[PDB]
């Protein structure tokens, strides 16, 4: 007793004329001529706009049988859905059937696509169950397509939380010209977070790419200006603000000076990689550390530590410039333990293991260092000079994830999962993403090991 | 069907009984001797085998 | 010509994982493991999987037919996501509702190609095609924490690329080193013998593949053995893996307005390969192997190792000196004239969108030594094809693809839009 | 030789550990302990005491010198017939006192122990068994829990002086000799063709739990309970092949089996799997605050097979050492957040799921509280190492190998085909 | 929806000429027919037949399309037992659990026509509830009158 077939179809009914609709290799490959039978009832109760477009379907389908005499048979209704979104519709027949698996815990990039039917087809109760599936340790990935999500549907709330959890995901929004995707409106709230860990010239050169590629008035004189006041043009060396010169900007940079002279500045970017005691900060002029010498006052096997960054997902970029066969240590510290006193992670490049600890300030110190079970890492490729050795973490209601990756081999993955965080901190406004303010934790061994800030690549890391 | 189901590791002794007809001859005492001759040897072990025990 | 179609719709009780609880060793393959890539913490079956269903004949190969239809005759099904089969028992099983029909244009209702091999089948003293394999391929899902390229069917876009693939003329065919897709089970559907709902015993690819292998090499050395034989010959290894419920009774009608999908290149013998640097002995100690290639490919190593587009020899290889009364009087000169009787039929599936131009190469062992002098550009016996110098005559005929009237130009096809496949 | 425990918490690394060491030292120190104890066992004439097992010292020929008896002392005595005492006497019938027949044997245990309050008591235990010549009743009064455990104690003797495989072949032979007797005392020639899994009652309740099972059917299904335990030891960590079993856990498994009560032996060789996904449907509507006197009504003990686990369930397992909670594959997240505060099983950390249980105060969650803590605390040793395993975490080699019915990969044999082996050589 | 004239009437059968000595509930209730679908497909079979018979009367009728709500007919002495099943589906189970045992046995027989073994089990549990000897012999009357052997036993 089905008595209905949906007849999903490739859209617009004009498959010679179209040249703009989903002309892109990634989010719409296929044609979608599908035939799903649904069982008439349990279809029109749930939805407002399905019922708005189905009472007229049966009204024009009764133009035969209500004035007929015979042909009992089995004749179907013909409520066609018009769409270029490939799967989309298919996951919501399985919702209203009562047995889902694809909305609540399905494959990602459909946790973005099912929620498009929530906006375009007026599902209000469904957004609650979709948003719990968004609450997941995703592979960065769907979030940049989820920043595209709230740009088109204009909710202003999902855009607000997409970007403060992607603010830690800098060096991936920028990376291989991926902000070339990220549209207007919501980009103005970017470059205002205190969580982007990149170097300001690298933020500058990527910002010029978005100011191109559209047509380069109205917004062209309002926001194509407001981007430059959004970027933190303070904290610079003057030797890099001198290549900013053009018949634009000027009155809106305002100073490029003055705030530099009198020693109160704007908000620093985040903090990343400061040195104290045996490490120092080697400035590129203004305020931001960009390279970190070994600076012994007069070996010492001690550590350094950093400041705060409230993050869901982050993949901050570390590169090394000079190294003699190893002699480095990575792994994060986190804020919350009951008797304060820290707890870190310690990338041990001797016995391929992952190591936790605890810290009582006074940087030349170690208290009761211990190894950990779960150390999935092997050694194969030696890291030489000029390597990209970036570190990415995740967060969980009762766990922390962490990895070290080198971008020149099929090898060089270094994954561990830290233990329970201990407290609760859920900044959830329609979402669940916990924030913890982990402090990045860096260590080096012998004289040298400059490290620094990673260059912003050419091709890709994690999205496509 | 037949290939699917009759491929079973459940032999053990239903394989083990088969080599005790081929390359596992094992002529033991009861096989070699008649029952009346077996009582003759087993009564001869009374005085001759293991005299200290 | 015949137009058959199967409504693949049910694939239930699958074993995708491949780690049946009673398989002990539980390194849940890095293709079923789906979570925050790492240690004990996150590593388990991935909620749902991505299933694809191809319908191939015992002649071509499956995990390559997709290569032609990366976008979307009709043979490759669409990304159908699976679910964790419930029911009591079954701890690593899986269900999935493909519900997609496959319009396979099994053209030709009478052909000479068969006639010949068909005679060689009985000893040379709808029917014909009696089997249709429907193998299920699984898209490899990367764990949500690794930092590598994506492979998910639905994907976000980097502006500046149309929904296409790495085979476009300018681009050079790449062969993913790390497999982006594995086959998780084939299914031998008895075509001849075809409330319908007929079932099918999804049989692990490993065996099915080994089986398909024999049949393949048989045809090659002009010695076609009937599938039925191996099907009941190899059997043994046959390991069940699931059940694909299919719909028969499609009633093959007629096709409209023809095209190509083969070339069964039949090499007869080489003549005077001017093999240069190589010890006369070492030369005849090689494996003279002619390897077909649809131009575009253009010397793509991988292909030269595929046991389908490659045919080595089994006869002896004569290695004369050179010139005589000259190089013989001069001695040395590794260069030698060599021939051989490489007998066999290859079969290069015509990629939809590659200007037909077989460039049969020949590599003693691992070194394309000679290219069919000038592309055998087909489109419109033995053609005394000359050979060239790579690192001077060959006998070979090109049996038609379906039966007759075929070969589409790159431009020809291109000019048809088609799922945007061609802008 | 002095009567102590050999607790073997392996790879002791605090975060995964150290709660059991707090709890078990509290049990060990503050329990019922005798001191300067003198155990002696004696048996009526016509019967001797051949194999003596437990944690004691053998002084002379009958004196079990035990420096401290503990709350979990268990000594196993095997009786074999005394030839020189059964024959050559006035009362040559089995135990014939001068009053009359009185053909009832007796075993007497004495424990000269100092208790905590500085004074001496002799704990006297008396067991008696009447004497019968008939073969139906001698095989009907057997206990399938105890007769298998006795075969384990003689099996560790087999594998201590000889190789491990000599113990393994002893279980298979002793199973077949028991089944030949059960078929000989039976008369209907269709009980051999039956390969059904028997009744599986609780530990200690297996004396006469057949009840309505009539006569020879009850006699057979008690032997099918024997066949399930004796197959179970062959698959358990105690007699498993060396591929996933190290030598040192094998020593702990042997040493534990020689001193446990019949309750704790029977948990190891045959677990209890408990269904936990729809605990709301298992329990009654009266969801009062569960604090001991409120009856938990645990879900019924599922047979330890592969034939009933739905893929979207969540099941508990207890064996007395390592209790494992294999959740599974597509369990409902509305149950998941109620028990473990999270959104997915991917975000469930293995160690904090065992430590912190059910923090949301859901009545669904409190059902999971009473299920785990009752299984923890039938006895006072409470904490016995919960771990959670999702479907795919590589530790599931444990969970699918405490299944005593489906073919464990160490020993590829079902329960039905194991019966096919042992009823053929009977 | 806005339907169910439901002319449910008591039958006669044996009472062709004279009826045996010792109300006739001819129903008129303004509820929807989804309750009959949820109950069992047995009532859904007669539901489809009746609604298509009324539909046939308006198949060849374009002008006389006055709204006659979709009807139903059953032949039972106690259609109030079906009313008890109806309000059981709505949500409060009070009249099903506690009430006249004369009606409770009639619900049990209508569940026999339902083939719906769920409610058959909790009305066997409802008679197992702590409840006085007065209505115990009243349900002993009621199982005897309708010739229900198992509930009387």
């Amino acid at each position: 007793s089905c008595d209905l077939v949906v007849w999903l179809v490739p859209p617009q009914e004009r498959l010679q004329h179209l040249a703009e609709g989903a002309t892109e290799s990634q989010f719409t490959p296929p044609p979608k001529v599908f035939k799903i039978p649904v069982h008439s009832a349990l279809l029109r109760i749930s939805s407002p706009i399905w019922l708005k477009d189905l009472t007229v379907v049966e009204a024009k389908h009764r133009t035969k049988m209500k004035c007929n005499r015979d042909d009992d048979g089995r004749v179907l209704m013909k409520y066609v859905i018009e769409s270029f979104h490939p799967a989309a519709i298919r996951a919501i027949i399985q919702y209203i059937y009562g047995y889902r698996h694809e909305v609540l815990q399905g494959d990602p990039f459909l946790q973005v696509a099912v929620y498009k039917e929530a906006s375009r087809l007026e599902m209000k109760q469904l957004q609650k169950e979709v948003l719990r599936a968004l609450s997941a340790p995703m592979n960065i990935g769907p979030l940049v397509s989820l920043a595209k999500a709230a740009e088109v549907m204009k909710v202003d709330q999902l855009l607000l939380e997409a970007i403060r959890i992607l603010a830690g995901c800098a060096y991936a929004l920028f990376s291989g010209m991926r902000h070339l995707e990220l549209g207007p409106k919501g980009l103005q709230l970017l470059l205002l977070q205190d969580n982007i860990q990149l170097d300001e010239p690298q933020i500058y050169i990527c910002a010029n790419a978005w100011l191109a590629q559209q047509g380069v008035p109205g917004v062209q004189r309002d926001m194509a200006m407001a981007v430059y006041r959004s970027i933190r043009f303070d904290s610079m060396s003057p030797s890099q603000i001198q290549v900013c010169r053009d018949p634009l900007l000027d009155s809106l940079l305002l100073e490029a000076c003055l705030r530099k002279f009198s020693h109160l500045e704007t908000k620093p970017r985040v903090f990343p990689w400061q040195g104290n005691d045996q490490f120092t900060v080697e400035r590129d002029g203004g305020l931001y550390p960009v390279l970190l010498k070994r600076t012994s006052r007069s070996l010492i096997w001690a550590w350094t530590l950093g400041d705060s960054r409230l993050i869901n997902e982050a993949l901050w970029g570390i590169e090394v410039v000079r190294t003699a066969k190893g002699r480095l240590h990575f792994g994060i510290a986190v804020e919350d333990k009951t008797t304060q006193s820290r707890q870190v992670c310690y990338l041990d490049p001797a016995e391929k293991a992952f190591v936790t600890g605890t810290i009582t300030n006074e940087p030349t110190a170690v208290s009761y260092r211990t190894v950990q079970p779960g150390g999935d890492v092997r050694w194969y490729r030696r890291l030489c000079d000029g390597d990209i050795v970036i570190v990415r973490v995740s967060v969980t209601t009762s766990a922390i994830h962490l990895s070290i990756q080198v971008l020149k081999s099929r090898s060089m993955r270094a994954s561990y999962m830290l233990a329970l965080r201990s407290p609760v901190c859920f900044p959830g406004q329609l979402l669940q993403r916990p924030f913890l303010a982990i402090w990045p934790f860096i260590e080096a061994v012998n004289i040298g090991d400059t490290l620094g800030v990673a260059e912003l690549q050419v091709e890709a890391i994690d999205i496509p | 069907p037949w290939v699917l189901a009759a491929a079973a590791e459940a032999q053990r002794d239903r394989e083990a009984e088969l080599e005790n007809l081929s390359r596992a001859k094992f002529p033991l005492v009861s096989d070699v001797f008649s029952p009346e001759d077996k009582a003759a040897y087993l009564g001869m072990l009374n005085a001759y085998g293991n005299p200290g025990g | 010509q015949a137009t058959l179609r199967l409504h693949i719709a049910s694939i239930t009780n699958l074993q995708t994982s491949g780690v049946v609880p009673k398989r002990g060793g539980y390194p849940l393959p890095q293709r079923a493991r789906g979570g925050v890539s790492g240690a004990n913490g996150a590593y388990g079956l991935a909620p749902c999987f991505t299933i694809c269903t191809v319908a191939w004949f015992p002649e071509e190969d499956p995990l390559e037919i997709l290569g032609f239809a990366q976008g979307a005759g009709l043979r490759v099904s669409s990304a159908v996501n699976t679910r964790p089969s419930a029911r009591p028992g079954a701890i690593c099983l899986d269900d999935a509702e493909v519900q997609q029909e496959l319009n396979i244009p099994i053209s030709i209702l009478e052909s000479p190609w068969q006639q010949r091999m068909l005679a060689l089948e009985l000893g040379s003293n709808f029917t014909l095609w009696p089997f249709l394999l429907v193998s299920v391929i699984q898209i490899h899902p990367k764990l949500s924490h690794s930092l590598t390229i994506g492979n998910s069917p639905f994907r976000p876009a980097p502006v500046g690329t149309q929904p296409q693939n790495a085979i476009g003329p300018p681009q050079r065919v790449r062969y993913p080193t790390k497999s982006p897709v594995t086959v998780v089970g084939t299914a031998i559907l008895p075509l001849k013998q075809i409330t319908y709902l007929q079932a099918c015993r999804l049989f692990r690819h490993d065996v099915i593949r080994e089986m398909i292998s024999t049949y393949r090499e048989g045809l090659k050395r002009l010695e076609p053995v009937s599938l039925l034989s191996v099907i009941e010959a190899y059997s043994g290894r046959l390991s069940p893996v699931g059940e694909i419920f299919v719909t028969l009774n499609q009633l093959k009608p007629l096709t409209i307005n023809p095209v190509a999908h083969a070339v069964w290149i039949e090499i007869r013998k080489v003549v005077n390969v001017p093999i240069y640097g190589l010890t006369f002995r070492q030369i005849c100690e090689a494996e003279l192997s002619v390897v077909a290639m649809w131009e575009a490919e253009r010397a793509c190593a991988a292909i030269l190792r595929r046991k389908s587009r490659k045919i080595t020899a089994v006869t002896r290889c004569e290695v004369q000196p050179l010139n005589i009364s000259a190089i013989e009087r001069m001695s040395g000169s590794e260069d030698s004239l060599l021939s051989c009787y490489i007998r066999g039929q290859v079969c290069l599936p015509v990629y939809p969108g590659l200007d037909p131009s077989v460039v049969l190469y020949l590599c003693l062992n691992g070194h394309i030594y000679a290219t069919l002098a000038s592309p055998l550009n087909l489109a419109a016996s033995f053609r005394a094809y000359k050979l060239r110098s790579f690192v001077g005559q060959i006998e070979l005929r090109v049996f038609p693809c379906p039966a007759n009237g075929l070969f589409m130009t790159a431009a020809e096809f291109a000019k048809l839009n088609i799922e945007g496949r061609s802008n | 030789l002095t009567g102590g425990e050999v607790r073997y918490y392996s790879a002791f690394s605090r975060l995964q550990h150290s709660q059991q060491l707090e709890n078990d030292i509290v049990h060990i120190i503050t329990r019922t302990t005798g001191w300067e104890a003198v155990m002696r066992i004696r048996v009526s004439r016509g019967w001797k005491i051949s194999a003596r097992h437990g944690r004691f010292f053998l002084r002379g020929t009958d004196l079990f010198v035990l420096p401290t008896v503990n709350a979990d002392s268990t000594f196993s005595i095997l009786m074999e017939l005394d030839e020189q005492a059964g024959a050559g006497g006035p009362g040559n019938a089995l135990v014939t006192p001068p009053s009359g027949g009185d053909n009832v044997v007796a075993v007497q245990a004495a424990l000269l122990y100092t208790n905590s309050d500085g004074e001496r008591r002799i704990r006297v235990h008396t067991f008696c068994m009447p004497v019968s010549q008939n073969i139906q009743d001698i095989v009907s009064s057997m206990d399938p829990e105890v007769v298998t455990c006795l075969l384990i104690q003689q099996a560790i003797d087999q594998s201590l002086r000889s190789k491990i495989a000599d113990g393994r072949a002893f279980l298979q032979t002793s199973c077949s000799q028991l089944l030949s007797v059960l078929h000989s005392v039976g008369s209907s020639t269709q009980l051999a063709a039956s390969y059904a899994l028997p009744s599986l009652p609780h530990y200690g309740a297996v004396a006469a739990a057949s009840a309505g099972n009539p006569a020879g059917g009850a006699l057979l299904e008690a032997g099918r309970l024997v066949a399930l335990f004796i197959l179970g030891v062959l698959k358990s960590n105690a007699f498993r092949p060396v591929k996933e079993v190290s030598t040192d856990k094998r020593v702990f498994s042997w040493s534990r089996l020689l001193a446990l009560p019949v309750d704790r032996i029977c948990a190891y060789v045959h677990p209890r799997m408990l269904p936990l996904h729809n605990l709301s449907n298992f329990g009654g509507p009266s969801d009062r605050v569960l604090d001991g006197q409120e009856e938990v009504i645990l879900p019924p003990a599922l047979r330890l097979t592969a034939e009933e686990m739905t893929q979207d369930g969540a099941y508990l397992l207890e064996n007395g050492e390592e209790m494992l909670l294999w959740i599974g594959r597509s369990i409902s997240p509305q149950w998941l957040a109620s028990v473990f505060g999270a959104h997915s099983l991917d975000c469930v950390h293995p160690d904090v799921a065992a430590a912190s249980i059910g923090d949301s105060q859901d009545p669904v969650g409190l059902r999971v509280r009473a299920v785990v803590q009752s299984v923890q605390g039938e006895h006072l040793c409470n904490a016995m190492r919960l771990l959670v395993i999702r479907q795919g975490d590589p530790s599931e080699q444990k969970f699918f190998a405490q299944l005593m019915e489906d073919r464990v990969p160490s020993l590829l044999l079902t329960f039905a085909e194991f019966l096919q082996k042992v009823d053929m050589r009977s």
